[PDB]
């Protein structure tokens, strides 16, 4: 389908200060507004101003948030009941969502990163047992979600790590060194290195249930079926003022494990480069046929992933940096609820589109 | 020649080719007009070289490379905005610039009269400082605000500074950005140090990600260490193939030989001996590996070394900053036309009064200058050249306009380059207090709010009502003069404690009668040296012998307990050697920050605890390194980024200031200008007092110390009243006139009946001792006053 | 939209002394409690009970609080960081509310009324150029909002002017002289004077977006196209122990510009008299279908505006006299959180109903 989360803020949200990330609860039409207060707010998309939850606890600010979407029923059972966030206070804050439509209690507070934790991604692949995290320490860590343990640490980056994802048995991360690096969650064996940017990595993201992106760019580019079934896509928006559609199947961290190891461990693949505009991209939504991004320039953009053509620019949705978007995942039965985008930014506002 | 330059341009934008030759002649005419009108005999910066015409074109031509289409207005916008961007910005004299604007204006009337001079030659507008040129423009005041927004992406242990970009400063900023675009964008910043300048070069380094290269050396060391730095810096340029950005403070020139190494670098992008012989060869080995990495044939020694200097050139962009050197280079280090015609020199110095209206504007917008019953603070005289003051922020604006204007001129301490970041430091001190003392005003109502929280229902008020009520309403009685006292402290924070009497007097003396015409109340004791220090603390200093008779040493009770920039603690008099070591006394030296850094000769000497400055006689070269001049301000390389605080963890009490005994001590020039010069001008009262101290050994020296202890003794009873407020927090809301029907009344004020007497006890003892001690010191003035004359 | 601001004190706000006026923030999940300390207290409607922003400035007692709401956007952007109060110590204070959720610093004291100022409103109507206020000095004053400059003074009431409203060009006011008044500010031409109370007026309120109220009761019996736009309605409750609904330009305080236009300066046009509770009325508040009022008998009544039938009684709001109540209005998209009545009174508490 063509997802059209447009119209014009069905709900205008005036926030105490700025917003860093707004994402939808796995099952309910409520979102969690991650602010710089650091307060996490529970928010029914069809109501305002909601005092349901003003979860002050992120001592400094909310830098990361995950588990608001789920891909596996037995873990889902707890995922709709939990969330993993992280702050500038070096803690990875794991909470328990309850039937009250909010994170009633805290489950875990993880510490080991010393310079600011920049991003956390949960190993849903491990039934919500392992947690991937990264930070300004140039370091990537694995934690035990259900026990609060530091399970495994890796050193990939040369610079302060900016973003993170989970894919295969390896941990995806991007940083200020402009290079993406991916190491094996159990050993350090790599699954990607990307020297595909001039400037630092700002946003990474694995393809989901949307073969439309493969229809547009079948990958791998060399023998797609080599790993078409294993399409471990990723993307990497960066300070190049681009949104590059990436791939870890053939810029794999095989450190020349033959001579030129296929074409892995080099100048990163770059499936499709969406040349951006005059500012830095803050968020994206890989729709499949389309991509919905936003940037410091106050704009939200509809991109046609068929060559990466910005179909429409909405520079007036915010009056400050657009910090975040959340066009809810493809999912029939809730097409209108999924064709709904929430956003937040520098201007202390947040908006609900559809 | 320039007809060729411009007819080329009008083949590129032939739609308005009709300008061609007269356009070229407007360029050359204005040039010769201004060359003749402003010769080098006026000043060297009026050296109108024919390559200034090429420079003029560089802005014009590179703009048409971005331009979408030309119009005659766009064309003259480009040219005449560029003309003052080049031909006027390259100059200093503002009246010469006013005539320049008219030479420009008239030049257009002479050759290109068809276009809009009114909105172009007469104003310093910028071509979209944050967008691609394209003959597009953006309001530069708005650009300041847009920068505020945009630098939030660099607001991370990088910028984060409570200072304002002057609208002339943003003109300077864009010019800097242009220089950054320039290959080998070498610069020379002339003017106010570390105040929208040195700070600004750091800003653009943070905003653009520029490698500030520093000469991390010491006078003990020599050119050899500079050579090492140059080897690793040039390795960054040519072997790592990365863009560097050497930042030079004119005080960095170790020696002429070093400067000569630099001169050849400037001439041929290389350094003799340093990158010759084996250094040449090991470079060729590394370089060919880098051109091999590039997949190029440049490996060939000759091409390789040419690549070395070519890669370096792309990666140099040396930004030099400067305050007039005393080594004859007050006439510019760039004495030669060879450097003059190649280095981008920013003749800034000071800023306009009009500019100060905009500086102050934003400076009063960024911080909470407004108040309640405070109406306005200026009584003296002068709202001239400005708008009549309608409120408090307006007052600061008017003030700044005439204040910075004359604070400072009168050539004693460099009449042409004043530093507004000091009025910002003064204002920042006003901000420290516009927040804190304002909050104290809320706390003040809170003091009587809290008292009120349990009056009526639980009181039998005597003194407590007197105190409660008097202070309740004194909060409004003090609604003017709180600022007047605060202003004076900011004057001293601005320049009284740094700038010499005449350069200072330029505003200071007249400020006493020319602050403005709109309210304030000064309040007799608006004295800076009392205003910012707690009596208990002041006594910790006086009890330790503080030379209070020297105004600027009495000041140390504040500065040592609250000073941002290093104070010049000159001690041949050993006034503060005596006092600092006494104040220190049983206190431990320095400790929070604990890592030895790079200067263990000082860190081993100071890392123990509470009070310390770079101690008695510890003169720069022997103790303080140029590494410290950097790390003193901040140091995330030792105070790990893991903490998050990239500033060195050093408190004021143990902040490493220097007890130099050399009046012309080795303070790095920017710090020499950014220093609280502490004056040890043993005042006549200090002369006779030090002599009193000698003569006090006759019998009663201890009486001096005893009274100081006793002054502090008087402060013991603040809690006899403050505890009442604490004990009057809850029952007001039950007030029914039954206050005598319960012991909530007596539990607090029956105690006051005796606590009030306690207030009198040790307090009065101190006072009984006071005159007794005074009569044992003053008696030596019979010869103390003689010693004053003897000292003269 | 319908509403149920009932149940029981979902939040019990604890103030050190008596509560005098409670102002819900229109867009943030917080509430401002004015007290007689005079101390304002912001309270967090989720994280309760927490005195989010205890504010000291008024030496006697706070009687009124405004500027959280507005009539002009660009100024309101600048005034969302502003809160304005009135007080028994003659202080009408302008507070620069800071994004930290605290009235950090005052920016303007508003003086003029020599006697207890019991209400202040701001003429946001003129691009926020002016300020409305009234007091025990029988006088109404106008300040230049942007400078705090007392630009216009009026003489309406013969007694303590208890309350004042902003109607663009008109000034509703009520007082102890039992005579309800209105003034054409631009010319000082009284637009109302109606002696319809037996006992001193205690509370007045300007008709807002409730033109369905005319379908319930309307004077004159018909023809709202005559001048409803000038025949401004209000409610005036008093020491009569009744709540009277009013139209006050029918009894205009004008120098009889023909004969008596309508009942100008004549038979007071009390639209509807309510009788239920047993004492002097302290507050009223029309939600639309219902009017929630309070009195010294501590009983709040959800008056069905349609003829005046109390739906529900809240004798349980406070143990002291109920001084005020604050109905949050439901609007499309922003609905469920608006099911709320925050009250306050002499028992030092402010209870939140929902």
């Amino acid at each position: 389908l063509k997802w059209i989360p447009r119209n014009l803020p069905s709900c205008l949200i005036n926030v105490e200060s700025s917003v860093t990330s707004v994402k939808l609860h796995p099952n309910l039409p409520i979102v969690f507004v991650a602010t710089d207060h650091g307060k996490l707010y529970a928010f029914d998309l069809f109501n305002y101003t909601i005092p349901l939850a003003s979860l002050q606890s992120h001592t400094k600010a909310i830098t990361s948030m995950d588990v608001l979407f789920t891909n596996y029923t037995n873990s889902s059972k707890k995922n709709y009941l939990v969330i993993v966030t992280a702050s500038k206070d070096l803690q990875i804050h794991v909470f328990k969502w309850v039937s009250e439509e909010c994170k009633f209690q805290q489950i875990r507070s993880l510490l080991g990163h010393e310079h600011i934790v920049s991003a956390v991604k949960i190993w849903q692949k491990n039934n919500d047992v392992h947690i991937a995290s990264c930070s300004r320490d140039q370091t990537v860590k694995i934690w035990d979600f259900h026990n609060g343990w530091s399970l495994k640490t890796f050193q990939p980056h040369s610079q302060w790590v900016r973003s993170i994802d989970v894919l295969g048995d390896y941990i995806i991360s991007g940083s200020h060194d402009t290079t993406l690096r991916l190491t094996h969650w159990p050993s350090g064996n790599g699954l990607s290195v990307g020297t595909g940017h001039e400037f630092p990595i700002e946003k990474v993201k694995f393809i989901h249930f949307i073969e439309d992106s493969p229809e547009i760019r079948f990958r791998t580019p060399s023998t797609d079926r080599y790993k078409n079934w294993g399409m471990q896509y990723c993307v990497s928006a960066s300070r190049d003022r681009t949104i590059k559609i990436w791939e870890i199947p053939l810029p794999t961290l095989m450190a020349h494990r033959a001579p030129i190891p296929n074409p892995t461990d080099s100048n990163f693949r770059c499936v499709l480069t969406l040349k951006g505009h005059l500012s830095w991209v803050r968020d994206i939504s890989i729709r499949g046929q389309y991509l919905f991004s936003c940037a410091d320039d106050k704009s939200v953009r509809c991109w046609d992933l068929n060559t990466g053509q910005c179909l429409h620019v909405w520079e007036k949705l915010h009056t400050g940096f657009v910090n975040c978007l959340d066009l809810d995942v493809d999912f029939d039965s809730n097409v209108t609820p999924r064709q709904m985008m929430v956003t937040g930014g520098l201007d202390c506002k947040s908006n609900v589109f559809m | 020649i320039y007809e060729i330059y411009y007819k080329a341009i009008f083949k590129l934008v032939p739609e308005f080719r009709s300008y061609t030759e007269p356009f070229a002649r407007a360029s050359v005419h204005l040039y010769n007009e201004c060359k003749a009108r402003y010769s080098t005999g006026l000043q060297s910066h009026y050296l109108f070289s024919p390559r200034e015409l090429t420079r003029l074109v560089r802005g014009v031509y590179t703009a048409i490379n971005t331009g979408p289409r030309q119009t005659l207005r766009s064309l003259i916008r480009l040219w005449a905005y560029e003309a003052w961007r080049i031909f006027a910005d390259r100059l200093v004299g503002v009246k010469e610039k006013n005539s320049f604007e008219q030479l420009l204006y008239e030049t257009v009337d002479k050759y290109l009269p068809n276009q809009d001079l009114g909105n172009i030659s007469s104003t310093s507008l910028l071509f979209s400082g944050l967008l691609s040129l394209d003959f597009k423009e953006v309001n530069k005041t708005d650009l300041v605000n847009f920068i505020e927004e945009r630098f939030k992406t660099f607001c991370d242990e990088e910028l984060e500074v409570p200072m304002v970009i002057h609208e002339s400063m943003v003109d300077h900023i864009l010019r800097i950005d242009r220089a950054l675009k320039q290959v080998q964008g070498h610069m020379m910043l002339i003017g106010a140090s570390r105040t929208g300048k040195t700070i600004l070069t750091r800003f653009v380094a943070w905003l653009n990600g520029l490698k500030i290269v520093q000469p991390k050396i010491h006078r003990h060391s020599n050119l050899s260490d500079f050579d090492m730095i140059l080897k690793k810096a040039i390795s960054d340029c040519s072997l790592k193939e990365s863009r560097t950005c050497l930042i030079i403070d004119e005080s960095n020139i170790l020696e002429t030989a070093f400067l000569e190494r630099m001169n050849t670098l400037l001439a041929n992008a290389d350094i003799p001996d340093l990158f010759q012989g084996e250094e040449y060869d090991k470079l060729l080995n590394n370089l060919r590996n880098k051109t091999r990495s590039l997949g190029l044939l440049l490996d060939t020694e000759q091409e390789l070394y040419d690549w070395f200097v070519g890669e370096i050139a792309k990666n140099l962009h040396v930004v030099f900053t400067i305050c007039d050197p005393t080594n004859n280079k007050s006439s510019a280090m760039i004495s030669s036309p060879a450097l003059f015609n190649r280095c981008i020199i920013n003749w800034m110095g000071d800023w306009d009064t009009k500019t100060m209206s905009q500086v102050a504007n934003n400076m009063v917008d960024v911080v909470p200058m407004e108040f309640t019953d405070f109406i306005v603070p200026e009584v003296n005289k002068e709202l001239v050249f400005t708008e009549p003051i309608q409120t408090i922020r307006d007052a600061v604006v008017n003030i700044l306009i005439h204040f910075d204007r004359n604070f400072y001129q009168k050539m004693k301490v460099g009449v042409n380059p004043r530093s507004p970041g000091y009025f910002i430091d003064g204002l920042r001190a006003l901000v420290k207090l516009v927040t804190a003392k304002y909050q104290d005003l809320q706390e003040n109502q809170r003091f009587v709010n809290v008292g009120l929280e349990k009056l009526n229902e639980s009181v039998s008020l005597t003194f407590e009502k007197e105190r409660w009520l008097n202070t309740t309403k004194q909060f409004s009685k003090t609604s003017q003069e709180l600022i007047g006292n605060c202003i004076i402290s900011s004057i001293y924070e601005t320049y009284f404690g740094h700038l010499n009497e005449r350069e200072r007097g330029d505003m200071l003396v007249i400020l006493k009668r020319l602050l403005g015409k709109f309210a304030v109340k000064y309040d007799v004791n608006y004295r800076f040296i009392d205003y910012l220090v707690t009596l208990d603390e002041k006594m910790k200093w006086l009890e330790c012998g503080l030379d209070k008779n020297d105004y600027f040493l009495e000041n140390m009770s504040i500065v040592m307990n609250s000073q941002d920039a290093v104070p010049f603690l000159l001690d041949p008099s050993s006034h503060m050697i005596t006092v600092i070591s006494n104040y220190y006394g049983n206190k431990t030296v320095l400790l929070s920050f604990l890592e030895e850094g790079f200067v263990k000769r000082l860190e081993n000497a100071v890392r123990f605890g509470s009070v310390v400055i770079i101690q008695d006689g510890e003169f720069f070269d022997p103790i303080i390194s140029r590494l410290i001049s950097r790390e003193f301000n901040h140091a995330g390389n030792r105070v790990t980024v893991e903490i998050g605080d990239h500033e060195v963890d050093v408190s004021g009490d143990f902040k490493l200031f220097i007890h130099s005994c050399d009046p012309s001590g080795d303070i790095p020039i920017f710090l020499r200008s950014r220093v609280r010069l502490v004056h040890f001008v043993t005042n006549k009262e200090s002369i006779e007092t030090r002599i009193f101290d000698i003569t006090l050994t006759e019998e009663n020296a201890e009486m001096q110390r005893k009274r100081e202890d006793l002054i502090k003794l008087n402060t013991e009873y603040r809690l006899k009243l403050k505890n009442l407020e604490k004990r009057l927090l809850e029952e007001l809301n039950n007030s029914q006139g039954n206050m005598l029907e319960n012991d909530e009344l007596m539990v607090t004020l029956n105690n006051l009946k005796k606590e009030a007497m306690n207030i009198e006890k040790k307090l009065s003892e101190s006072e009984e001792f006071f005159p007794q001690f005074d009569n044992l010191v003053e008696e030596y003035s019979i010869i103390g006053k003689h010693s004053v004359k003897i000292f003269s």
